[PDB]
């Protein structure tokens, strides 16, 4: 649903932004999983499993 | 007891739950977990009492997988699982402003924030302008108090986003560059000048203005341009600006003034201007009532 895509878009943009305001750029695996949830190809439970399993 | 006890001996790296002593790997992994925590935090119910407890709950959810002291304030002695006890009642700044509250000043300040939100009923039942004027005083004060060892900006921003949401308004901080944030804060802390901060809160609360900055930032990303080091703001009603026409979009146009980006509404340009206007043209624009 569109409203949900709106919410998640804002949510990933806010995550990225709040680090940029500290001078921090996120790891590319972090940006890839976040972008997959904003799109989203992935539910939140799946997004949490992929964040847990990422190897940095 | 010692502030030094927060870091691994002979390093600048904060003791953490992963055991990373290399600074950059610690930063990438702490950043990664904190991203996970913010997405999940977005799924909790909003609190009935906005207070120091809630602030500490936010910090605790963001950093619980990184620091043993997630949610603990820096003037309270914290004892690590390794036996050592750390605190930082005074956190000195390199080169900076009037700096940060010290020791008992933190505590007093947080009690004040608790009392204010409580007597004003969490800033609810206010118009947008009322809410912003109140919110600004609490935000400047929390800026000075800076009560955590690390993660103060991220916790404070989330606190004020959720506070606005529960009062029926919004604060969209993703539209604010690192440059503009620092200009606004030091105008407060150094010059006693609230205008830059009031203008900041207006651009990211006004829906008409949020649309304009959303479009502009989206364009910058698609351009692959990084503006985090430049001022980006929406023209103030009644002000005049003179600079280089930067182009236009569906909703808004951009002006370039001494390196700053000034966003305005396309319907506020003279249509006899818009017609022939090319990027690089020198235009003067006065935003209306
Ligand atoms: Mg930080």
């Amino acid at each position: 649903t569109l409203e949900e895509l709106k919410k998640r878009r804002e949510a990933v943009d806010a995550v990225i932004s709040t680090h940029a305001l500290e001078g921090i750029a996120l790891h590319p695996k972090t940006l890839k999983i976040l972008e997959g949830y904003a799109r989203g190809n992935t539910s939140l439970e799946e997004f949490n499993t992929l964040m847990d399993n990422a190897k940095l | 007891i010692s502030p030094h006890h927060y870091v691994y001996p002979n390093t600048t790296t904060l003791k953490n739950k992963y055991g990373i002593k290399n600074l950059n790997a610690f930063l990438e992994k702490c950043s990664h977990d904190t991203a996970k925590a913010m997405i999940n935090l977005r799924e909790e119910s909003l609190p009935e009492y906005f207070d120091t407890a809630y602030l500490c709950h936010i910090h605790q959810q963001l950093f619980k997988n990184t620091f043993e002291w997630a949610g603990y304030l820096r003037h309270i002695p914290f004892t690590f699982a390794d036996g050592t006890t750390a605190a930082m009642p005074e956190m000195k700044r390199t080169g900076w402003k009037n700096a940060f509250a010290i020791g008992d000043e933190i505590q007093e300040g947080l009690q004040r924030l608790d009392q204010t939100l409580a007597e004003k009923n969490n800033l609810q039942g206010l118009t947008r302008e009322e809410f912003n004027s109140e919110a600004i005083e609490l935000f400047n004060s929390l800026n000075q108090l800076h009560p955590f060892r690390e993660g103060n900006g991220r916790t404070q921003r989330l606190f004020f986003e959720n506070l606005a949401k529960a009062a029926g308004h919004q604060l969209n901080f993703s539209l604010i560059t690192k440059e503009r944030m620092m200009v606004a804060s030091v105008a407060v802390a150094e010059n006693g000048d609230l205008e830059p901060m009031q203008h900041l809160f207006e651009d990211i609360s006004n829906p008409e203005k949020i649309r304009l900055l959303k479009e502009f930032m989206h364009t910058m990303k698609n351009t692959g341009r990084n503006v985090n080091d430049r001022p980006v703001m929406v023209a103030k009603e009644g002000e005049t600006y003179t600079g280089t026409y930067r182009g236009a979009g569906l909703e808004g146009f951009a002006l370039n003034v001494k390196g700053a980006y000034i966003i305005g509404n396309i319907d506020h340009l003279p249509p006899e201007q818009l017609k022939i206007l090319k990027p690089g043209d020198k235009i003067t624009f006065t935003a209306p009532k």
